[PDB]
């Protein structure tokens, strides 16, 4: 990336390939959510889902999507409708420096940022690793019905 | 001879906003496709693709 | 004189065996009801898949069997029986193997958003069921008059 | 005087590496044959997926490797050789990572409907093969002349 290239490779929170994607449009935000980073489903009120940034003890649901009409501030603010990529292939945010093994199940922590691989169940790492600002961007192959919330 | 290909996504609200505020967004995403094709052509001349021979 | 009055009534949310949303979905319409009748809002089983012709012989769920899909609502193919819509022996059936549907339920409590769907021997959702499935819940939980309904999420199996 | 005659003949059902159904399928381009030739009805392995560019290098299955997808039959990209249709080295391959396709099989008995698919070291289906896949059978089981063909259901890796 960076110099010696006419175009920057990719930007976080955007789809990479046009292959069987699904975007939910009936969602509401509880706190400030940044593009990329997994989200939870706190509850459902009259059909819509109230999504929050990932926290401890919560199963991720999807990755936030970038729209240039809904959000005119560079991030999703409180009390704003948002799009969530429930299924597809999207660029996410990571706190890594080296690309993991191919088709390895990623792990999420902190505010929905990827901390490492070598998981047991969940989404997988596609082929992609680019540099962004001060850090890297990872490509995540989101699949629906991947994380099952544990029984109490 | 070979083939190249890109794609881009847009919504209805974005189209209407672009046509109403005077600054379109469709053209700005269509130009990126031509620039990407030109970059790919550039990369295949000064460098090569060993798997593609 | 008199004071005029105006009222309001809200329609229901869904009916059994009805596709809930317009998300990614897939119905297999090359199946035959081998034996018996199949309710609209219930799961099915695959008795046998033909090798040359390609039709699948579906049936109703029984004890100790893996569910395959959920029948859906169609005003043309289905035949009314027992004051409800039903699929008869013979003919073709619409079984969806992926998507969101409103299944019939036998439970009395609202389940969590995720979790795993469990069914009884009949094929209707039950909280303390015996047949484990990989399907998950979607969130919807309503009731049409005196019929309970629940929304589930399916995937190819 | 004389008695007239009328005859009949039926077409075949499948061809190696041909899409079987119109269900949800995902064919991935931007793959290259790193080395050797790849048959139309055989599984492939991913040697390397480039990070910045995006091309995935595709080879033929060997011992102790994870299968990725099945080659797809096309009249333009493929090159006719060995009285057959193959993908030559240094050319784009249409890999199906999801859907139903007609594979090449080395087995002799019809398989069950829902069960794991086992390949051999060559990349062709075998009832007692060593390499393990996550794909499942679909039911179809036919033969084109002297070639055996089997249908499988592919799941995204």
């Amino acid at each position: 990336a960076y110099e010696n290239l006419m175009l920057r490779p990719a930007c976080p929170g955007n789809l990479s390939d046009t292959s069987t994607y699904n975007i939910d449009g009936a969602c509401v935000a509880q706190g400030d959510i940044e593009f990329g980073s997994a989200v939870q489903v706190v509850g459902i009120v009259d059909g819509v889902k109230v999504v929050t940034a990932l926290s401890d003890g919560g199963t991720p649901y999807g990755i936030a999507f970038r729209s240039q009409y809904e959000h005119l501030s560079g991030k999703i603010l409180d009390g704003e409708v948002c799009n969530v990529v429930s299924h597809g292939r999207v660029w996410a945010l990571t706190s890594l420096d080296e690309a993991p093994s191919l088709f390895s199940k990623l792990q999420f922590g902190s505010g929905g940022v990827v901390t490492g691989g070598s998981g047991y169940a969940g989404w997988t790492f596609a082929g992609g690793f680019v540099k962004h600002e001060d850090g890297y961007i990872i490509e995540v192959r989101v699949k629906q019905n991947a994380f099952i919330v544990p029984p109490p | 001879v070979f083939r190249l290909g890109n794609a881009y996504l847009i919504s209805i609200d974005e189209i209407k906003a672009g046509q109403a505020t005077g600054r379109p967004l469709s053209t700005r995403k269509a130009s990126a496709c031509q620039l990407a094709h030109d970059q790919l052509v550039n990369r295949l001349v000064f460098k090569g693709s060993a798997p593609h021979k | 004189a008199q004071i005029n009055a105006s009222y309001q009534r809200d329609m229901a949310i869904a009916l059994p065996g009805m596709v809930a949303d317009t998300s990614k979905y897939n119905i297999d319409g090359a199946c035959v009801v081998n034996e018996g009748d199949v309710l609209v809002g219930a799961a099915v089983q695959v008795v046998q898949a033909q090798a040359v012709d390609g039709h699948k012989l579906v049936k109703a769920l029984t004890t100790g069997t893996t569910p395959y899909g959920v029948a859906i609502r169609s005003h043309w193919q289905t035949v009314n029986a027992q004051n409800q819509m039903i699929y008869e022996d013979g003919g073709a059936i619409n079984v969806m193997t992926s998507g969101r549907v409103w299944m019939l339920s036998k439970s009395t409590e609202a389940p969590t958003f995720g979790s795993a769907v469990k069914l009884d021997v009949d094929g209707q959702e039950k909280s303390d069921g015996t047949i484990e499935t990989t399907w998950t819940y979607a969130g919807g939980w309503t009731k049409y008059k005196d019929i309970q309904l629940v929304e589930v999420q399916l995937h190819q199996l």
